[PDB]
C-alpha cells in the first residue's frame, strides 16, 4: 500500500470539506458546517492510501496539524466558479503552499468546484489560463454532483507520481 | 487580507 498525504486548501466557502467527505464519505453536505480523512483505493493498478487534510482559514492552534501540513505531498487548489473573489484568492493559496513546503516545485492541482451551478462567473478559458501559468492541471468538479471529484484526487495523485517516487 | 503565518493557512482579514 502507498500512502498519499494531500491537503485541500482554497478560500472561505469553496467547498473543501464537501470535496473531502464527498471523496471519503460519499456524502454532500449541504448545510454549512464549518479535520482529517482516509480511504483505501486502487489507483492505476497501486492500492493506495488517500490521506487528506482538510484545511481552513479559522481553525485552532495545533502544532500536530502544522506538522501534517509541511509534510503534505500534494496540494488541491480549490475555488468556486461562482465566487470570483476564491479565484482572485487562488494566488495567494500557491505562494502559501511553496512558503508552507519551502520549495518551489509542489505538486498542485487546481479545482474549480460547484460545477454544478448555473450562476457562474469564473470562465473555463480564466482558470485554464491561471493552471497553465502555473504548469499545473485544472479540473472542474461538483462536490454534489459527484462530477470530478475522484479526477481531482487521483490527477493530484498523478502529479505526486510525476513528481517524486511513491 | 493575507495568511498569518508561513506553517498553515489560517488567514486575516484586510478589512
Ligand atoms: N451546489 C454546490 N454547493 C457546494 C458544493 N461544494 C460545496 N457546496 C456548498 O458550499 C458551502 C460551503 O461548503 P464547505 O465544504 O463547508 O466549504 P469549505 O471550503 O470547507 N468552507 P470553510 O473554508 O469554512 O472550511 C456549503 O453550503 C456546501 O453545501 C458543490 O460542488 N456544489
Ligand atoms: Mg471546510
Amino acid at each position: 500500500m502507498t500512502e498519499y498525504k494531500l491537503v485541500v486548501v482554497g478560500a472561505d466557502g469553496v467547498g473543501k470539506s464537501a470535496l473531502t467527505i464527498q471523496l471519503i464519505q460519499n456524502h454532500f453536505v449541504d448545510e454549512y458546517d464549518p479535520d482529517s480523512y482516509r480511504k483505501q483505493v486502487v489507483i492505476d493498478g497501486e492500492t493506495s492510501l488517500l490521506d487528506i487534510l482538510d484545511t481552513a482559514g479559522q481553525e485552532e492552534y495545533s502544532a500536530m496539524r502544522d506538522q501534517y501540513m509541511r509534510t503534505g505531498e500534494g496540494f488541491l487548489l480549490v475555488f468556486a466558479i461562482n465566487n470570483t473573489k476564491s479565484f482572485e484568492d487562488i494566488h495567494h493559496y500557491r505562494e502559501q503552499i511553496k512558503r508552507v513546503k519551502d520549495s518551489e516545485d509542489v505538486p498542485m492541482v487546481l479545482v474549480g468546484n460547484k460545477s454544478d451551478l448555473p450562476s457562474r462567473t469564473v470562465d473555463t478559458k480564466q482558470a485554464q489560463d491561471l493552471a497553465r501559468s502555473y504548469g499545473i492541471p485544472f479540473i472542474e468538479t461538483s462536490a454534489k454532483t459527484r462530477q470530478g471529484v475522484d479526477d481531482a484526487f487521483y490527477t493530484l495523485v498523478r502529479e505526486i507520481r510525476k513528481h517524486k517516487e511513491k | 487580507g493575507x495568511f498569518v503565518n508561513f506553517r498553515n493557512f489560517r488567514t486575516f482579514r484586510c478589512g
